[PDB]
């Protein structure tokens, strides 16, 4: 039968003194889902109902479950169990976060750098809230995709290494990503301020184009490309567009 | 039992309430820009030194050399020299030593090129070997 | 001076240091990938040459010791070309990776080929053609040098 | 608080919320805008939570496709419900759509377009244009495949703008009663194991559904029907529980939702005899029937040997008739997500898919104001005081026996807002935060301790996996009364198997043993309340189906016309909604019934829409 081999992180908060293991656990591959996540719950119900680790969703759409799976991070929940039995798979929390418990990390200073990039809608001119639509173009819109689909993951931000030394003054690929997510909506009028929160020489100008974010992104999205993008726009290479104008009928 | 205490709030960044009274600090944009034209500047400059050598080539290679080093370990020393594992001043202390490194820098290269053979010689004479 | 995140991001980290939380692995965990990698070579290639130019410029002045006495030295070890020669490849390639992989990094810095398989081609192209190169200003002179040892005048 | 010492922490706040999807965030939004002091309580980062795996659209009558009606919507919405909905909250609902939508335009949700650039819209299940006389609706506005993610994340955002306290990764054990009166809430913070005290003015429950009562859904892990839970421990019946909707197309393997979306957008279902057969069962709308008669069109045609796959026990979705470029634009996360968990490249192959538990129309019980209510023949409906409900854990109720698709989360978002709304106007600033009552919560805190320590021989794991398969087996697509009748036994009996728990880690800082084991409590009274519900309903409606009882059971047999008819009582009919109580500690459980709303808010606005049989 087909005995697979996972080391996985522990720790403990509450013993006193402890330090983090690395704990082997096998598991059947013929009685187990196809996934790590599957790995992971079979272990905790049938093993060890003390491992601990984040999970919500099923398809990869929550980001719960970001973590480190054979060197790389990654989503429990949609990366394929290695199936060669002879080699043991590595599970990791997200790298160079406080963990709170075995897979656990505090995803806090993630959350609170989300929140300073101001993610909401801005207006020079207050709008009647319910009263109608803005316009947006299709060719307008489209320029979101590749950037609203971000699930707040993290896998990115804990792949670099420049976020791995200064996460308390470099913002890191998702946080950034989704700043240019609010720069480059036509519908948006802050622009000129939102680049000015990250003017500095660290906020964005930390990026030293390592490309991990890009790389690991489960959702296959490019954090890199949009910080190129800010660092044109924070060095005046290049100018939002104006907006489309709104046509007389609409 | 529930014989409690008094909580506050978590901890929680407040984007609006930060926002009140905080001046821009200053555009390192312009900085970050020239920074990257002088780099693609040197790049007709390392191959013009393999085919054009002397005295005036050894000069512009070591004032050239010696800017962008001095912006290259600038950024070192910035990302590695972090107060959360050096403590405040020694960071501080590291930050002046990258303009220590980039003066010695400067005054060696002077140094060999007006003492010794120079850079672009100094080259020939281990190829030669 | 810091914005407001900067300085929320510092208090963080002394909460987290007041609670004692270990951090999670990263550089002995993390996959060696041709992205962090390459970044990697190109700060150590960089580094590498600027100590170089420190080292040497600023100890050949403090020390007795001359340029000249030193290539005199080595020389005098008589060790073996073929080695000479991997020391000559070793000191070009560092001069020759960072100047192309840094033109590979501005564009990055201008949003371009920054699509993985781009990021990979490019990765790729800048170890070959420094290779490549280092290998030519090598190899080219000693080809010289062997033709002006056993060919007529 | 038995063997361990816990840390108590208490709060004051104008209003708590229980939820941080679509609904706990755009009531919070309201409330922050109003200067409430608001406490946000989830489980999980907002982010997480299972809005964000909606994929289809949101309804509303934008008319980006062509002219609409609000009305129209409100038409389906009330057929959609089989009488069984409540006219005054589908009114409130469908007469608020299209602001609701334009609002969460307005916050920067990113809209697929048109060309003339207006929120792109798209056909869905069960429909129409005037008054089901007209054609196939186009009212489904949405984001690609993605609209959930999408509203979530918009909400979020716009959320951090109104000074509201998220406490993220709080497990609330209980709402906090003061002589029928809620006072607050009383939750486990998983970070540092304290345990947290909030005393509100106001509280609002909107904690999402229970699907992972059952073994196969689309639904969230954090599904656990918490939120009606918690009413139960308040001494609050629930409402029409039995009315579990099976979404057509669960992918066949694990559950993941393909969106109706794709139907919407032209694909289409297929038998083993490559028949598309929804129009055998539907001549009409075929596909886009509404998900009851579609879920069990599907499993007669399993039943009846027209199953596919190796097994016969499934069915195909096919979508590689439709041009590559559409499947791209508008259905792209359910490509990558067929690819991921089914092998299927959809511009080529079909989706195995099947019929999967998905949403709960059931819930907390609430008149259009969407203020929880206790009921006596007696004394008609009377409000809990201080205590809201919105999102899936409701039954306002606007869904009755069969939500239409895109109506939640528009369902969650103005409700959501009616909840700030309705508060603001009805709570002033001379009110005083209530004092909590000597030992608030110490019981909370004791069924804590015990879970936590819990001795016996049956683990939580081993405990939820029999109730979820004995939930499929028993209170499945089509039912009947032995089955049911034994599933009730299983399931009592399983209730007493609760006192033999086992749990292993015995930490208070995050312990997902402690708090999945304390979802499985949660759980357990969402199912055995729910089967009960459905054992005594002796009639088919929507997505309750009774083989024994094949026909649905009004007051009149609207099959034949009215004039000569004698109406028959409220104790023959089953056009009513079932109220379950249930005694927390013993399982036990009574059933009143409560009558249907058939008055619309203002008949002046909007006519009321008497019952028809229900075709499609
Ligand atoms: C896969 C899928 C796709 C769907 N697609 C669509 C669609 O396209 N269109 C549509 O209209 N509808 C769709 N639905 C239905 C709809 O998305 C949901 O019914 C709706 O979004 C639920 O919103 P909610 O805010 O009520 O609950 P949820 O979004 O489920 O949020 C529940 C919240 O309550 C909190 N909570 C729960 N228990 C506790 C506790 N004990 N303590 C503290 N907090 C707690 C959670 O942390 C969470 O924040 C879909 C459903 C699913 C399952
Ligand atoms: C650790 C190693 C430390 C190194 C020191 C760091 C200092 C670096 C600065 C040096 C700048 C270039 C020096 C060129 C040079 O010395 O002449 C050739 C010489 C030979 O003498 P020689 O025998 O005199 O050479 C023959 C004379 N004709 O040395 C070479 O041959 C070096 C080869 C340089 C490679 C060029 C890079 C390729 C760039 C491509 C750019 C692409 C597009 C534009
Ligand atoms: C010839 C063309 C050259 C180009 C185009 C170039 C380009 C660059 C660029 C773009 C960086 C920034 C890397 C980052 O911030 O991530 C950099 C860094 C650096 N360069 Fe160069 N460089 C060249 C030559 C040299 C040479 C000859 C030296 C010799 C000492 C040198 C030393 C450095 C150093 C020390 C850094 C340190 C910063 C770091 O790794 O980030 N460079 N170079
Ligand atoms: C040389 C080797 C040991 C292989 C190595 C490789 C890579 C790393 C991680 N990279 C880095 O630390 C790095 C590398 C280049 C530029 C900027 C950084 C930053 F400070 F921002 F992170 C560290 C160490
Ligand atoms: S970018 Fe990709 S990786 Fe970074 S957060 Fe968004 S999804 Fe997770
Ligand atoms: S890995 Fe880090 S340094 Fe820049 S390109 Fe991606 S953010
Ligand atoms: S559990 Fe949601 S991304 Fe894995």
């Amino acid at each position: 039968k087909r005995i697979k081999t996972f080391e996985i992180y522990r720790f403990n908060p509450e013993e006193p003194g402890a330090k983090p293991k690395l704990q082997k656990f096998d598991v059947d591959l013929d009685k187990c889902g196809t996934m790590v996540l599957d790995a992971l719950i079979k272990i905790k119900n049938e093993v060890d109902p003390t491992l601990t680790f984040r999970r919500s969703c099923r398809e990869g759409i929550c980001g719960s479950c970001a973590m480190n799976i054979a060197g790389e991070n990654t989503l429990a929940c949609i990366c394929n169990i290695d199936q060669n039995t002879s080699k043991t798979t590595k599970i990791y929390p997200l790298p160079h976060m406080f963990v709170i418990k075995d897979l656990v990390p505090d995803m806090n200073l993630f959350y609170a750098q989300y929140a300073s990039i101001q993610p909401w809608l801005q207006k020079k001119t207050k709008i009647n809230l319910g009263e109608k639509q803005q316009y947006q173009s299709i060719k307008e819109q489209e320029k979101l995709d590749g950037l609203y689909e971000c699930i707040l993951c993290a896998c990115c931000s804990a792949s670099c290494p420049s976020y791995w030394w200064n996460a308390d003054k470099y913002l890191g690929p998702a946080v950034l990503m989704q700043a240019y997510r609010w720069i480059i909506d036509s519908r948006d009028d802050s622009a000129a301020e939102r680049l000015a929160r990250m003017q500095d020489g660290f906020s964005a100008f930390k990026c030293h184009t390592i490309m991990n974010c890009t790389k690991t992104c489960p959702k296959h999205l490019n954090p890199a490309r949009a910080i190129g993008e800010i660092k044109m726009l924070l060095t005046k290479m290049k100018t939002k567009p104006a907006p489309l104008p709104t046509p007389a009928n609409f | 039992t529930s014989a409690a205490v008094t909580g506050a709030a978590p901890p929680q960044f407040d984007p609006i309430a930060a926002e009140k009274g905080f001046k821009p600090l200053h555009s390192h944009g312009t900085l970050f820009k020239i920074e990257r034209y002088f780099a693609a500047a040197m790049v007709p400059l390392i191959p013009a030194a393999y085919f054009i050598h002397g005295r005036e080539m050894d000069l512009c290679l070591a004032l050239a050399l010696t800017l962008h080093v001095h912006w290259g370990v600038w950024g070192v020393v910035n990302d590695y020299g972090r107060p959360f594992v050096l403590g405040d001043t020694l960071a501080a202390a590291v930050r002046v030593g990258a303009y220590i490194f980039t003066a010695c820098l400067l005054a060696g290269l002077l140094y060999f090129n007006e003492h010794d053979v120079g850079l672009t010689r100094a080259f020939e004479m281990v190829w030669e070997l | 001076e810091k914005t407001p995140i900067q300085v929320w991001g510092w208090d963080y980290l002394m909460r987290q240091r007041a609670l004692k939380r270990p951090i999670a692995p990263h550089l002995t965990i993390y996959k060696p990938q041709m992205t962090w990698m390459v970044s990697g070579l190109h700060r150590v290639t960089g580094c590498a040459m600027a100590g170089t130019l420190l080292i040497g410029g600023v100890g050949f002045s403090v020390l007795p010791l001359d340029f000249t006495t030193f290539v005199e030295f080595i020389r005098g070890l008589g060790i073996p070309w073929v080695i000479l020669d991997t020391f000559k490849f070793i000191i070009a390639f560092p001069i020759a990776f960072h100047t192309l992989n840094g033109i590979r990094f501005i564009g990055f810095d201008m949003a371009k080929g920054t699509d993985i398989p781009s990021i990979y081609r490019g990765a790729y192209l800048v170890l070959g053609l420094a290779a490549l190169i280092s290998l030519a200003v090598v190899v080219y002179p000693r080809w010289e040098r062997h033709k002006k040892a056993t060919l007529p005048t | 608080s038995n063997i361990a010492q816990y840390k108590v922490i208490d709060h004051a706040y104008d209003v708590v919320i229980i939820g941080a999807g679509g609904a706990g965030l755009r009531a919070a939004m309201g409330l922050g805008e109003a200067g409430f002091k608001t406490a946000v309580v989830t489980k999980m980062f907002p982010t997480r939570s299972h809005t964000t795996a909606a994929q289809g659209g949101i309804n509303a009558a934008l008319g980006s496709m062509n002219p609409d009606d609000w009305k129209w919507h409100f038409y389906d919405t009330v057929k959609g419900s089989d009488w069984l909905g409540d006219q005054n909250a589908m009114h409130y609902l469908t007469r608020n759509a299209v602001e609701a939508v334009t609002e969460l335009e307005n916050f920067g949700m990113p809209f697929s377009r048109t060309p003339e650039g207006k929120i792109y819209q798209r056909s869905f299940g069960g429909q129409s244009n005037n008054y089901g006389k007209g054609g196939v609706a186009k009212r489904t506005c949405c984001v690609a495949d993605r609209t959930g993610h999408s509203m979530l994340h918009t909400l979020y955002g716009n959320s951090l703008r109104c000074h509201c306290t998220f406490f993220i990764e709080y497990f609330a054990l209980d709402l906090l009663m003061d002589k029928g009166r809620c006072v607050g809430v009383i939750a486990l913070c998983l970070e540092d194991g304290t345990i947290h005290r909030f005393r509100s003015k106001r509280t609002i429950v909107a904690t999402g559904g229970y699907g992972r009562a059952y073994f196969s859904c689309t639904t969230a892990h954090m599904n656990t029907g918490d939120g009606t839970a918690l009413a139960t421990r308040a001494g609050i019946a629930l409402e029409d529980l039995e009315f579990i909707q099976f979404h057509p197309t669960g992918i066949y393997g694990v559950g993941c939702l393909i969106t109706e979306g794709s139907r919407g957008e032209g694909g289409f279902l297929v038998n083993s005899e490559g028949e598309r057969f929804m129009e055998r069962y539907a001549p009409k709308a075929k596909d886009l029937a509404s998900r009851d008669v579609v879920s069990r069109a599907e499993t007669i045609e399993i039943m009846e040997g027209r199953g596919v796959g190796p097994e016969k026990d499934h069915i195909y979705l096919q979508l590689h008739h439709l041009p590559a470029e559409q499947l791209h634009q508008r259905l792209p996360g359910i490509s990558e997500t067929a690819k991921i968990f089914a092998g299927v490249d959809v511009t080529k192959e079909p989706i195995p898919v099947i019929p999967t538990v998905h949403y709960n129309m059931g819930g907390i019980p609430t008149n259009y104001k969407a203020q929880v209510i206790k009921y006596t023949k007696e004394g008609g409906d009377k409000i809990v005081p201080g205590l809201y409900a919105c999102g899936e854990c409701a039954c306002h109720s606007v869904h009755g026996a069969n939500r239409l698709g895109a109506n939640s989360l528009l369902d969650a978002v103005v409700f959501g807002r009616a909840c700030s709304i309705n508060i603001k106007e009805e709570l002033k600033p001379d009110e005083k935060i209530p004092e909590l009552p000597e030992g608030a919560g110490e019981e909370s805190i004791a069924n804590l301790d015990a879970v936590r320590y819990a001795n016996g021989d049956v683990p939580t794991a081993e405990l939820r996996l029999t109730m979820q398969k004995t939930m499929q087996k028993h209170a499945g697509v089509f039912r009947r009364g032995d089955i049911l009748a034994e599933g009730v036994k299983k399931m009592m009996d399983l209730f007493k198997e609760l006192k033999r728990l086992k749990t292993t880690d015995r930490s208070l800082i995050w312990n997902s043993d402690l708090t999945e084991s304390l979802e499985l409590q949660n759980l357990m009274l969402n199912a055995t309340q729910t089967i009960v519900a459905a054992e005594n309903r002796k009639e088919s409606r929507g997505a309750h189906a009774r083989d024994d009882f094949p026909k649905r059971e009004d007051e009149y047999d609207y099959s034949k016309p009215i004039e000569g008819q004698t109406k028959r009582p409220f104790e023959k009919h089953w056009r009513k909604h079932t109220l379950t109580k249930q005694d927390p500690r013993t399982g036990h459980i009574t059933l009143d019934y409560r009558p249907v709303i058939d008055k619309t808010l203002d008949p002046a606005e909007v006519d009321w829409i008497p019952p028809i049989i229900r075709s499609y």
